[PDB]
């Protein structure tokens, strides 16, 4: 039903690590927009990006995201073990009359 | 702009819970306040939202019938309450809002952004 | 008379968004209507007034600003939001009453090989206030000592182009924009919908 997101991810610090969230007809598929957000532990979820593609202000320049076919991508880049969060994916559906959230993905550090 | 939230909950089955939220530093009025949900280890979940110039709240499906959305003008306040409880409505509530003021589209109709951009510090809700 | 729309949104060409154009309207009809009935618009929507109530309402000014910008970034252009465009290019104010409207231009304004003539502001030392412009394009310094006008590390040219190929994804294609404001003051009405 809800968009469908990859549980876990992991690189080496200074890689790049990405990210991948999608839809079905309805929804991503309708040609509607994609955003994420990002949560730490015992913490509210924070935006990272707007638009399939904006970033806001005070977000780092590495996080970058796009929208094709029925699907979105995140990118994470030069990572750093500060970028150890559960990630999240979100855009509206037509067929629920609201906003769907993907199952989450966890980033891990290789180390 | 800054949202404040309720403090936490603790009740039995087929009680009911009223959880609150208020803004701060800029105009109430003119912008959406949703409500999400977050079980312990899972992934986030809408409720419904709210315009306080126009009252009336949109809900999701699964919560239409046991929940309720309500506000203030003159408080900036917005309350939601739950009702009869059970073991799985154990979870984290936060209040969030839109960046922008709602918006007229071509044929009138007011409308808003599904961008959360402001969040408020999450209620715990608990039940035995 | 009526108001001279055809030449905002049926002019041959359109500004870079770091210098982008304003337009005054004033001593004229301006039938609305013809706006938001047309089918030429990919995005229109309006703030503090809804379409159908310009037909009856009357100002003291009105104002049209015109720019390119890619297809993604047209979420930018909103009240309270922020990003390269919000914060260096063009700001809209807190209280905007007015509309913003816009439309795929990839057959008009890209080329092959890529159009390069359309540029954006990139670097700042501080951020605009609502509806700013400037030209200057002095390098941006931010390393340990001046730059003296030489680019290098942290000493970066300000403005970069967009390059628009013919045949990329939607959100990468060119968007031309227009921006509507409604002003009314004590001072008399100069422009009104048609009755
Ligand atoms: C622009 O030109 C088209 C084609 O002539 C016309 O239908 C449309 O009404 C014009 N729009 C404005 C605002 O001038």
């Amino acid at each position: 039903s809800v968009l469908t997101q990859p549980p876990s991810v992991s690189g080496a610090p200074g890689q790049r690590v990405t990210i991948s969230c999608t839809g079905s007809s309805s929804n991503i598929g309708a040609g509607y927009d994609v955003h994420w957000y990002q949560q730490l532990p015992g913490t509210a979820p924070k935006l990272l990006i707007y638009g399939n593609s904006n970033r806001p202000s005070g977000v780092p320049d590495r996080f970058s995201g796009s929208k094709s076919g029925t699907s979105g991508s995140l990118a994470i880049s030069g990572l750093q073990p500060e970028d150890e969060a559960d990630y999240y994916c979100q855009s509206y559906d037509s067929s629920l009359s609201g906003s769907i959230f993907g199952g989450g993905t966890k980033l891990t550090v290789l180390g | 702009v800054q949202l404040v939230q309720s403090g936490a909950e603790v009740k039995k089955p087929g009680s009911s819970v009223k959880v609150s939220c208020r803004a701060s530093g800029g105009t109430f009025s003119s912008y959406a306040i949703s409500w999400v949900r977050q079980a312990p280890g899972q992934g986030l979940e809408w409720m419904g939202t709210i315009i306080p110039v126009f009252g009336a709240p949109d809900y999701a499906q699964k919560f239409q019938g046991r929940v309720t959305i309500t506000a203030d003008e003159s408080t900036s306040t917005a309350y939601m309450e739950v009702r009869s409880l059970r073991s799985e409505d154990t979870a984290v509530y936060y209040c969030a809002r839109d960046a922008s003021p709602y918006y007229y589209d071509r044929s009138g109709y007011p409308r808003w952004a599904e961008d959360l951009h402001h969040w408020g510090q999450g209620t715990m809700v608990t039940v035995s | 008379n009526l108001c001279p729309f055809g030449e905002v949104f049926n002019a041959t060409r359109f500004a870079s968004v770091y210098a982008w154009n304003r337009k005054r309207i004033s001593n004229c009809v301006a039938d609305y209507s013809v706006l938001y009935n047309s089918a030429s618009f990919s995005t229109f929507k309006c703030y503090g007034v809804s379409p159908t109530k310009l037909n009856d309402l009357c100002f003291t000014n009105v104002y049209a600003d015109s720019f390119v910008i890619r297809g993604d970034e047209v979420r930018q252009i909103a009240p309270g939001q922020t990003g390269k465009i919000a914060d260096y290019n063009y700001k809209l104010p807190d209280d905007f009453t007015g509309c913003v409207i816009a439309w795929n231009s990839n057959n008009l304004d890209s080329k092959v090989g890529g159009n390069y003539n359309y540029l954006y502001r990139l670097f700042r030392k501080s951020n605009l206030k609502p509806f700013e412009r400037d030209i200057s394009t002095e390098i941006y310094q931010a390393g340990s000592t001046p730059c003296n006008g030489v680019e290098g590390f942290n000493c970066y040219f300000p403005l970069q182009s967009y390059g628009f190929q013919p045949t990329n994804g939607v959100g990468y294609q060119p968007y031309r924009v227009v921006v509507l404001s409604f002003e009314l003051l004590h001072a008399p009405a100069t422009v009104c919908g048609p009755d």
